[PDB]
């Protein structure tokens, strides 16, 4: 969750250059971004999760 | 294949795919200051790594009329984080460099740039007898550009093409390490470039130890629906600085 | 280079020059079941030229506007020879499987699709309380297909790319085994399937092993003289498919 | 020659996928067909020709 | 990559760099006549370096509607240099050739050529009781045309494509040494030739030893902006040339 004690920084993307492309072909593409955890992950701590949002049963 | 080449310096990695191969210099690869040829007698102070890293210039647009641009290399790093704050605060500084040159275009351009690493580049003034400002030399990491034609501006560098601002034949400019950066092969440009000097340290402001010069041979050219805007983009690392004589932040 | 692959499987051979590797399962490779964990009494049937051979489903047009597609698969082969006749004959069925989806295009076109093999794919229905009929789910070789908006059709499956009909988020659907069709590098993707379920053989009709999706990520996109008509071809292959339980042909 | 009895097959070839072509390329091209034997292959009987066919001599 | 062929012969260097391989005749490389199957009685003479070397023909250009080329060799050479003077000052000669085929395009054209090199080529004439000027059998380093039709010129070989001028089907045409130009690999046709003939050495002006033929199968094909001009250009080497019977100069 969110504090002021533990804040991790930024990630961020520029143009070094820019896109060049030849005649006939379209000029705007798509990255698409992947993430997942290294060989040195871990967590700690258990707790319910923040999305679980029920108000009646499910009959 | 060999094309595929992955350089890390530091917290800073490139990855290209379409690189060619790496000129070092005369040879030399960049190594600190032995002993024997040192001469100030204190001790020197050695970051390695909050230092020996990729910074990032400015990218400059090429468009078919374009036609040279140069970056003076202890100066264009003046505001670059902690190179340049232990560039302000010592007084004798000694490095290597590796620079890196991106300029990407697709398998329907044309075009070749020349990257050359040129040693003590002392240019020309567009008046003869007048005294040129150290903004047309340096700016920075903006670079400043050449022009087709005899440029007479007012203390400013000679800017011809075919005299590369220094008063000789822009042919023969290849006795410097230098690669070309052709668009139907390259994609980049890695020069690893020594420390080239009289004397084994000297002061980063006063001096200008080399220059780095993009002059276009090959023209580009494109067809009437291929992408117009192409950049340029130079990313340099120093390698191996080290620095003396400690003394309070100024130049002057 | 490592980018030509051939394989086959009885009387069916499928060459690729572009293709990038081969996922297979969650590390196992299809192969019969033991003593150990066998349940039935009796002798299997293992026909093995006859019944493990490609089979090539229907060829689905790829407009700029397509969603995506899907397939049941012990089920898309019920008219297919040998296979869907010692699936009729049969109790119980048990096999592994080799997807193959070819889709091509040239240097010019761009686009990517996501080849998933999703276990277990238990799909919801278009309205809350109503019960899907059979023809929704599967249709056989012929493909049902998504919608980009909230489908609200009468005993259908909700349609809708960004849960996938399964009711999760449509990026966190690469947990399974999976390939991308990426049109700048790849041509084809092959996925080795083997045998995912609670029980050691199932019924081959009223059970749903798994379900292939193909989703694209990134729209397809050309310009103004490129070939329109791209198709998407799916080939399969049952691998170790042994039977047992031989009784009159029907299912109900 | 032709008959009921030793019957070969039928070649046959369909669309997997289509022709993707880029912008500023032609469509329509052209596939070569070739054929020979293999190592296992033989051939028995001699006879002329069907494809031989004079009526008279060649002065 | 076996893609990068080059090949040395005198004082002429042909380097490709999207070659295939080298059909080299009947498994037969060209050497020198040996003593058990020499009939001449006198020391025959070897230049070896003034004769064996690459001679260009002259460039023919591929429209849509091109449909073929030959050249007789032992004639098309005739005044290419010290093995035309060789061949008009001896009477019985001997060599193999090397025939090497340039054409190139873009990744955006197609189309397809046959180079056969084909042993004694009788060809067939216009008018069936007529006989042939030798000005249409063959004219040196430039190129006769086949027709796509029946064509009934005087003093003419039947130029009809389907029929290569000798009256028989150009699809089986491929039993001679053959390669093939396809514009979406090749760039060149690197055939070796060894001495095929029924007699150990043969006069060079009153025989034809064989005939080179290019036919385009996949006519040649581009789109509304693509380069128009594709040439395909000839360049053959004479190997292990050896001459005998020493005499005046002429052919009567």
């Amino acid at each position: 969750s969110k504090d002021i004690y533990t804040d991790a920084g930024f990630i961020t993307c520029w143009y070094q250059t820019s896109i060049v492309v030849p005649a006939e072909v379209q000029n705007q593409s798509v990255i698409l971004c992947f993430v997942s955890a290294c060989n040195d992950f871990s967590v700690r701590l258990l707790r319910d999760s923040p999305f679980v949002r029920q108000t009646a049963f499910y009959q | 294949s060999d094309r595929v080449r992955s350089i890390t310096l530091g917290n800073s990695t490139i990855t290209t795919q379409e690189s060619a191969n790496v000129v070092v210099g005369y040879g030399v690869w960049p190594d600190y200051l032995s002993d024997e040829e040192a001469t100030a007698e204190d001790q020197p102070t050695q970051p390695d790594v909050a230092t020996c890293r990729f910074y990032t210039l400015d990218s400059v647009s090429w468009m078919k009329e374009s036609q040279g641009w140069w970056w003076k290399f202890p100066d264009a790093l003046r505001d670059m984080g902690l190179f340049g704050q232990n560039m302000q605060y010592h007084y004798l500084g000694r490095s290597g460099y590796t620079i890196h040159v991106q300029c990407n275009a697709s398998k329907f351009h044309q075009g070749c740039l020349l990257v050359v690493c040129v040693p003590e580049a002392e240019m020309g003034a567009a008046n003869i007898n007048e005294k040129i400002n150290r903004e047309h030399l340096s700016n920075g990491e903006v670079a400043n550009t050449f022009s087709g034609t005899k440029s007479s501006n007012t203390n400013d560098v000679q800017q011809a093409v075919f005299n590369a601002g220094m008063g000789v034949a822009v042919g023969n400019l290849t006795i410097f390490p230098h690669q070309w950066i052709n668009l139907r092969t390259n994609n980049c440009a890695t020069i690893v470039m020594p420390y080239i000097n009289s004397v084994p340290m000297d002061n980063m402001f006063r001096h200008y130890n080399f220059t780095l010069m993009i002059i276009p041979f090959a023209k580009l050219d494109y067809a009437a629906g291929s992408s117009t805007y192409i950049p340029i983009t130079v990313t340099v690392a120093p390698m191996c600085a080290e620095y003396n004589g400690l003394r309070l932040a100024g130049h002057q």
